[PDB]
């Protein structure tokens, strides 16, 4: 069992614009040297995506902000942060998030990662911690309090032990990392990049692509996201609830994958270094029909374009007299083939749905049209013909 | 996946009933390596084999199992009126009567509640025109073939998905340079020649490309090792004549040659720019 | 990474000083986030672990032979150091340098396993 | 006039990747993976086109 | 603590042959290994990484059957230049420590 | 738009052309067949 | 399973008809010509090739 905090503030959430970042390998291909136009999903340059907070400082006019609410998946994620210790240890997948559906989990505890598609129940706010002066000495170590149930279930992981360093400093930030999670069919697949950096704050401005790390195959049901974080000792003596602790210095960003067309530039050696969404500008679109990246002094045509109607309108006539039909079909006298049977049917709203479910017929056959599609039609001069022949020679 | 498979145990003595495969051969499964294979079976009617099938989805049984017009696989069912029939009659199995609509294909819902004609909502009251979609089948041993229930099973390929992981019964042999030969490697049959390369690929990395989408890099799965792949000579042929008045000598000149894959030839040889020419001095 | 490049004296009496250094070039020191360490093998034998290091501290050492031996590292350079003044008598080996591998993910260290070794020179005694 | 000849041949190559209505695009393909006669069906569809 | 010992030395044959090396344990170490060669005069690589996995380009053919306590290596052919010691490393405890070492060459 | 005349460098149609001068932007006029003598 | 084009059957591996064939095909019940009630072995037939 985890334990309510309440001790934070309130602050606007406010949002920020993306660089040129969110470019991976779509396949499997090598090329060299070679201008390749691509369609899949990415995320398009100069976008907004929200940005967050945690960090803890004064008494004075300091702040503490606390942020991992819940936030939609949608079609895929973008995911990325800065900071100088190690904060942010994983991530929890789910849907509805308790014991009655599966949701895969990631988790670092500083010893090992545990990756574990299961089910289970989380609280309101689950999260690791870590203590200052262990009086056990070589410091900085402490308990996680996030599942408060769990089940048999399909598939789990444990990779092998590794030491780490969880001191905690101040100053410019020192580290930036990304990640691109897509859900294709029923696999699982995750990106990654690592780049050293000496800025303060806000996200940098560069290009840099990604390398396929490990896909999975799991096939749930996926739709909802939650971010797990990390916390120092609290320095006081409280009920261990009503607590936030002490909050680090950390961000992250989330943004948005959607269907876009691109062209990508390549290198003898393979790599990308850059490339140009097509739906962008007017100026980037007449790149790609062009397949270059410098054009010249001209006048050139691209595409064309359509005024969208914005209505419907049916014109029917506006009666509803229904027709005789069972009268015809359930008659018990019939006739033979010596003379053949016709009869008429006009001025009658017909219905041909009860036709299809409550006919309970054994031979339904249609030709030259759709017998789906005859209340949507219309017809005219229609007849009734019938004839009785032999069990075999329906053919 | 990962199963190396064979297919003689479901040919030879199969014993099958129905047995039809759409855009396969089914006497040459052994040589394909394909991947992402699955399988799905159920319990159906006797008489309902009409209903499981690309493109037809004009039946009341089309409408909880859906099949895509551009599908790959197989569909195998045997009769069953033994095992599974009881001659009081099985009451285990229940189907809907209808939906709001129809399925995407291979969509999948569940859960069951009453249907309403009208607005009225009956919850379960089950007033006028209101009728539960649960349907119950009645199985006698005395009715017609087709109205006990078959056992019916569906397999969907999936080509050029992902690397083969699922192939056939096949030996590895050895590598040879040079001397153009045929070749197969996991399905992608081609002719031509091998030939250590210098391209540093990638360890996600197996196949390649060129500028005329025309492969070029394969990985060898035994080895690890790249290679290159390139055509082994061709070219067309030409013939000189003075003129049949004159003489009934000829010589004959070669496109593109270094002139030594010529076959015949004897001396007077003379390598030119366009090409080799045997015959003249 | 083409690094590791070693260097120290020849021969050393009995209870005298020693001292070793080793030097890295192509990606610093202080931006990589990993562990470095020593290891010993005399002729013959085989070979035994002696240390374990970390920018800023907390090192790591053997159990045994574990009461002079110290390793110091300074950041102005590419550099770190292991004293032992006083000499076991059967110290006499060839001493290398190493590197721990970096963990998969995220981008923490160690593992317990060793990438990217360096040639030692020798060391003997009296 | 040289930029002209290099436009004309690039389309004539580019074409060799189209299915034309057909399953596949490459015919090894498909005189490994249907039999005889069946396979004409499909040829003729590549060849019109 | 913890001490391992290999049972083969001085194992040897010729170009075409199969040779097969063995280290044993004295505690847990579910699949936590690492295996070395120190070729002559030089400073060791490290190939086998963990229990029966690859690393940085090894010329392959070169598998080690998983286990609980006493693990195993195995390689399908020899080259006129597989001619080194080779060693057992664990991965679990912290006082790490390598193995005795097996001798191969061809003759 | 202006009530300059200029020469042709990017034609459009019906006796309109563009062309880049300098801030710097992009203007349109009408061509000039020549000086008049 | 006497149909050019349909020799997907080990009905086949005793009879073989060309794809290219022009003809005609007839048949009729034998029920009581050749049938016993005892039972007849006179069909003779191949397991495999
Ligand atoms: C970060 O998280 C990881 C994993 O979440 C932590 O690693 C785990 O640490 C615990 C703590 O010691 C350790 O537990 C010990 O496990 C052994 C062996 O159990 C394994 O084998 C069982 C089968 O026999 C299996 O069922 C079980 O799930 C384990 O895989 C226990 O020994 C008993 O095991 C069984 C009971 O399971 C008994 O029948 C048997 O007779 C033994 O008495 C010990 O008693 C411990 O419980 C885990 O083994 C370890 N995980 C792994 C994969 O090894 C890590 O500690 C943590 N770090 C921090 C800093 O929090
Ligand atoms: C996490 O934050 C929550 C925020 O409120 C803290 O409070 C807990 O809230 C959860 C759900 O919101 C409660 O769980 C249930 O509570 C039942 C108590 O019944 C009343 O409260 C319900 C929630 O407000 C309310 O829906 C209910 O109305 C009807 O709905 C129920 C739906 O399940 C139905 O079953 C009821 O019979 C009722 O008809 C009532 O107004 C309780 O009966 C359930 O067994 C279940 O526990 C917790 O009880 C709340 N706990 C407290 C202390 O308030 C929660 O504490 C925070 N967690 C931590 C660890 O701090
Ligand atoms: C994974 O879990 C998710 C968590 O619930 C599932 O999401 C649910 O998806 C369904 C269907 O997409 C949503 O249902 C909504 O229904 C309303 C009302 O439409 C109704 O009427 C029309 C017309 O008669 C009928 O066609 C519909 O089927 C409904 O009966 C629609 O307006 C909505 O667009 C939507 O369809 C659920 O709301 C949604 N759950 C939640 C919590 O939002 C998801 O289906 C699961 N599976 C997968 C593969 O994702
Ligand atoms: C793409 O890969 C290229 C390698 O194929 C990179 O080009 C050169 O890469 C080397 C490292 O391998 C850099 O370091 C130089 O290495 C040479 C080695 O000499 C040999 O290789 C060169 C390559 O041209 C060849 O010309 C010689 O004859 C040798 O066979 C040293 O001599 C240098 O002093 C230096 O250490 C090079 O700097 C690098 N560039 C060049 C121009 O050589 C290339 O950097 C990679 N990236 C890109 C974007 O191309
Ligand atoms: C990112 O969001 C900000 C604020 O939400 C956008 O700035 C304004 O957004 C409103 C929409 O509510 C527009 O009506 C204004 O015209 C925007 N201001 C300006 C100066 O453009 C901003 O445009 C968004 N960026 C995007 C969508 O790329
Ligand atoms: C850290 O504090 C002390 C060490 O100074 C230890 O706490 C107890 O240690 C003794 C074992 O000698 C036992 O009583 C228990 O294992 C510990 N807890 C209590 C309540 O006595 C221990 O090393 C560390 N304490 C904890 C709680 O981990
Ligand atoms: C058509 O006739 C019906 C009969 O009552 C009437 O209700 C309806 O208004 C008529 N249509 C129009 C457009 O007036
Ligand atoms: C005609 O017969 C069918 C057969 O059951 C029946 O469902 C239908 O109601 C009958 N028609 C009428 C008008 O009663
Ligand atoms: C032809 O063969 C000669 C000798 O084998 C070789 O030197 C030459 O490079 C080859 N190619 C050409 C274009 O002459
Ligand atoms: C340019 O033409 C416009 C068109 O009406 C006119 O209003 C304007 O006065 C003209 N400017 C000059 C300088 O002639």
């Amino acid at each position: 069992q985890c334990v309510n905090l309440t001790t934070r503030t309130q602050l606007p959430p406010a949002y920020t614009n993306s660089f040129t970042r969110g470019v991976y390998y779509p396949d499997k291909v090598f090329r060299s040297s070679v201008l390749h136009s691509t369609q899949d999903l990415f995320l398009p340059f100069f976008s907004n995506v929200t940005w967050f907070h945690a960090i803890h400082v004064s008494g004075t006019n300091g702040t503490k902000r606390f942020d991992n609410p819940v936030l939609p998946f949608n079609d895929g994620v973008y995911f990325a942060s800065t900071e100088k210790s190690n904060i942010i240890r994983g991530w929890i997948f789910g849907t509805t998030l308790d014991s009655k559906t599966q949701s895969l989990l990631i988790v670092n505890n500083a010893t090992n990662v545990v990756i574990k598609v299961c089910e289970f129940q989380f609280c309101n706010d689950p999260f690791l911690g870590v203590y200052y002066h262990k009086n056990n000495k070589s410091w900085m170590e402490s308990e996680f309090r996030v599942y408060s149930s769990a089940n048999n279930c399909t598939f789990e992981y444990v990779s092998q032990p590794f030491l780490m360093d969880l001191e905690g400093k101040q100053g410019n930030f020192k580290n930036l990392r990304e990640f691109v999670f897509k859900n294709i069919d029923g696999y699982f697949k995750i990106y990654s990049k690592h780049t050293p950096i000496n800025l303060v704050r806000d996200l940098p401005q560069g290009f840099s692509a990604l390398e396929p790390l490990v896909d999975l195959p799991i096939g749930i049901n996926i739709t909802r996201f939650q971010t797990l974080l990390a916390l120092h000792r609290s320095y006081l003596t409280p009920g261990d609830s009503s607590s936030g602790w002490t909050a680090g210095a950390a961000a992250y960003y989330v943004g948005y994958l959607q269907p876009r067309t691109f062209l990508l530039k390549y290198n003898e050696n393979g790599t990308i270094t850059d490339a140009v969404d097509c739906a962008l500008d007017p100026l980037s679109e007449t790149k790609c029909t062009l397949k270059s990246f410098t054009v010249e002094k001209g006048i050139y045509q691209t595409s064309n374009f359509r005024v969208q109607p914005t209505e419907s309108i049916v014109r029917f006539p506006n009666i509803t007299n229904l027709c005789p039909f069972g009268e015809v079909f359930n008659a018990t006298r019939f006739a033979s083939v010596y003379a053949w049977n016709r009869k008429r049917i006009s001025n009658c709203v017909a219905d041909y749905s009860v036709l299809y479910n409550s006919a309970s017929f054994s031979t339904f056959k249609c030709y030259g049209v759709s017998p789906t599609k005859l209340n949507d039609l219309c017809f005219t001069n229609v007849y009734a013909d019938s004839f009785v022949i032999r069990g075999d020679e329906v053919r | 996946s990962n199963c190396v498979a064979d297919y003689s145990v479901l040919y030879n003595s199969a014993s099958f009933s129905t047995f039809k495969c759409y855009g396969v051969s089914p006497t040459k499964l052994n040589d394909l390596c394909f991947t992402n294979v699955y399988a799905d079976s159920f319990v159906i009617r006797g008489d309902e084999v009409r209903q499981i099938a690309p493109g037809q989805t004009g039946k009341i049984a089309d409408y909880n199992y859906k099949l895509p017009d551009d599908f790959t696989g197989c569909v195998i069912a045997w009769n069953s009126n033994n095992l599974d029939s009881k001659v009081g009659g099985n009451y285990n199995y229940l189907y809907r009567l209808f939906r709001k609509s129809n399925l995407k294909p291979f969509e999948r819902d569940i859960s069951t509640e009453i249907y309403q004609a009208g607005s009225t909502p009956c919850n379960g009251v089950e007033g006028f025109n209101c009728y539960f979609p649960l349907q119950s089948y009645g199985f006698q041993p005395t009715n017609g073939v087709g109205y006990q229930p078959y056992r019916v099973v569906v397999l969907s390929f999936e080509l050029l998905h992902a690397p083969a992981t699922v192939c056939g019964p096949k030996k590895s042999t050895n590598l040879v340079k040079n001397k153009c030969v045929n070749f197969n490697f996991n399905g992608l049959t081609g002719t031509g020649v091998l030939t250590e390369s210098n391209k540093k690929f990638l360890p996600f990395q197996q196949f390649g490309r060129d500028i005329a989408d025309t492969t070029d890099a394969v990985r060898d799965p035994q080895t690890l090792e790249i290679l290159d792949i390139t055509p082994c000579s061709f070219g067309g042929v030409s013939v000189i004549t003075p003129g049949t008045n004159t003489s009934n000598q000829v010589a004959v000149l070669y496109q593109d040659v270094n002139c030594w894959r010529v076959y015949s030839t004897g001396s007077n040889v003379f390598q030119t720019r366009a090409g080799c020419l045997i015959g003249a001095e | 990474q083409v690094q590791l490049q070693e260097s120290g004296p020849g021969l050393v009496k009995p209870s005298e000083t020693l001292s070793l250094t080793c030097t890295v070039s192509g990606g610093s020191i202080s931006s990589s986030s990993y562990y470095w360490g020593w290891i010993r093998q005399p002729p013959g034998k085989g070979l035994e672990w002696i240390g374990s290091i970390y920018y800023s501290g907390s090192t790591y050492y053997n159990p045994s032979l574990k009461s002079r031996v110290t390793i110091s590292v300074d950041t102005s350079k590419n550099q770190f150091s292991l004293k032992l003044s006083s000499v076991t008598a059967a110290d006499t080996a060839v001493y290398y340098c190493a590197r721990c591998r970096p963990e998969y993910y995220f981008g923490s260290g160690s593992y317990l396993d060793f990438d990217y070794w360096g040639q030692g020179t020798l060391v003997t005694v009296s | 006039v040289v930029n002209q000849n290099a436009q004309a041949l690039n389309t004539l190559v580019k074409q060799l990747s189209s299915n034309f209505g057909a399953i596949s695009s490459v015919l090894n393909d498909i005189l490994s993976r249907l039999d005889p006669p069946e396979a004409e069906v499909q040829i003729d569809r590549l060849i019109t086109g | 603590d913890i001490q391992m010992t290999q049972s083969p030395s001085s194992v040897s044959a010729s170009v075409g042959d199969r040779v097969t090396i063995t280290c044993r344990a004295s505690q847990g170490i579910s699949s936590w290994l690492a295996w070395y060669q120190q070729k002559p005069g030089k400073a060791p690589k490290l190939l086998i990484y963990a229990a029966s996995s690859l690393q940085s380009g090894v010329p392959s053919r070169f598998s080690g059957s998983g286990s609980g306590t006493d693990f195993t290596l195995t390689i399908s052919s020899l080259q006129p230049e597989d001619f080194a010691t080779y060693y057992c490393q664990q991965a679990n405890s912290f006082p790490l420590t390598f193995g005795g070492g097996t001798k191969v060459e061809i003759k | 738009h202006v009530n300059n005349s200029y020469e042709c460098d990017i034609p459009i149609g019906a006796g309109i052309c563009a062309s880049y001068q300098t801030s710097q932007s992009i203007i349109a006029y009408t061509m000039s067949l020549g000086a008049e003598n």
